């Protein structure tokens, strides 16, 4: 009954340019079992038209998934990721640092 | 191109 | 260089909530080309690479046929593994199976493989010689015997050395513009001031294909592995990858640090420097 904690990266497909359209990524990997709940937030609110890749897994059998959504960066809007998994005592949130 | 498929 | 075809099968039980979840993905190198998901509408094997879409009805009818035979074999396995391990019908459990073949630069068979897993742990696996198995524990021993008595490995070795590689060779042409490509990393560095006695130096590799890559920092030509933050190589979402490595430098020594990128698509290893 192994159990791995999800690794989380929040990033953009292309370099973030305010006003220019892009895709927001939330790549969760290294978790086990496969049940995971991933949201993307815009200013702390859930995005509805988010999609995700098909479940695959690594060399140690842990799972990985990409969640993505079309979006356009602005100076204001704070985007972030929210992940719940069993190994997680409580929903985890990772802000999106365009300029990383 | 897929492979039976024997069970455990 | 070399190339590989790999299928990934995730089977997860849902007791008192119906039939098991069953997901199948297929890859040539780092490019997925097909998917099956018990929970989706089509109950067909679907394409996920534009090169595979014009394969034909014969191919799609067959892949669907077989992917559904897998689905079923996995539906039984879940129950048979509940028993082996004396586990409650209450529990949700996970099965995983990965198999595929590799060709060298000669596009000639190089190796094949097949691994099975119960609950995130090794169960049984085809050994390199593809004629014998390695059962991980007591329970898998029963399968090992069952499978040797079924001559399962004979049947696999043949697929892996034939159907597998010949079709791997097929796909590499059907998608030669995608699969035989080598998008070298697009590289650059950044500098933030973590304080006023310190500054983060971050090395970026973007939009590269395949995923295999190496980023390393140095201080005075001497590697900083101990002191470097490496993120996992991550999907850009468009069939390329990204990765960065960051070091913290005491302001003043930006001059002392260099980043190094190794990739398939670079003729020579890049040596970035904050200069």
């Amino acid at each position: 009954m192994i159990q791995r904690t999800p690794k989380i990266q929040v990033y953009s497909r292309h370099p973030a340019e305010n006003g220019k359209s892009n895709f927001l990524n939330c790549y969760v990997s290294g978790f086990h079992p496969s049940d995971i709940e991933v949201d993307l937030l815009k200013n702390g609110e859930r995005i509805e038209k988010v999609e995700h890749s098909d479940l695959s897994f690594s060399k140690d059998w842990s799972f990985y998934l990409l969640y993505y959504t079309e979006f356009t960066p602005t100076e204001k809007d704070e985007y972030a990721c929210r992940v719940n998994h069993v190994t997680l005592s409580q929903p985890k949130i990772v802000k999106w640092d365009r300029d990383m | 191109n897929l492979v039976m498929v024997a069970t455990v | 260089g070399s190339h590989s075809m790999r299928y990934f099968f995730t089977s997860v039980s849902r007791p008192g909530r119906g039939e098991p979840r069953f997901i199948a993905v297929g890859y040539v190198d780092d490019t997925q080309f097909v998917r099956f998901d018990s929970d989706a509408a089509s109950q067909r094997m679907e394409p996920r690479a534009p090169w595979i879409e014009q394969e034909g009805p014969e191919y799609w009818d067959g892949e669907t046929r077989k992917v559904k035979a897998h689905s079923q074999t996995h539906r039984v396995d879940l129950g048979t593994l509940r028993g082996y391990y004396n586990q409650s019908e209450a529990g949700s459990h996970t099965v995983q199976r990965m198999y595929g073949c590799d060709v060298g630069s000669d596009w000639r068979f190089l190796r094949g493989y097949h691994q099975y897993a119960y609950d995130g742990k090794d169960y049984i696996a085809l050994k390199e010689d593809l004629r014998s198995w390695t059962a991980a524990d007591m329970a898998a021993q029963t399968t090992k015997h069952k499978w040797e008595a079924a001559h399962v490995a004979e049947q696999l070795r043949a697929y892996l050395e034939g159907t597998c590689v010949e079709w791997l060779r097929r796909y590499l042409e059907n998608g030669k513009e995608t699969l035989q490509r080598t998008d070298a990393p697009k590289t650059h560095m950044t500098h933030h001031a973590v304080s006023d006695h310190e500054a983060t130096l971050r090395c970026w590799a973007l939009s590269f294909y395949p995923a295999e890559i190496t980023l390393t920092w140095q201080r005075d030509g001497e590697d900083q592995t101990q002191d470097t933050e490496l993120v996992e190589t991550r999907p850009a979402g468009d069939g390329t990858f990204q990765k960065w490595a960051a070091v913290v430098v005491p302001s003043g020594q930006e001059q002392r640090y260099t980043c190094h990128v190794q990739h398939e698509g670079l003729p020579k290893p890049l040596t970035l420097r904050w200069e």
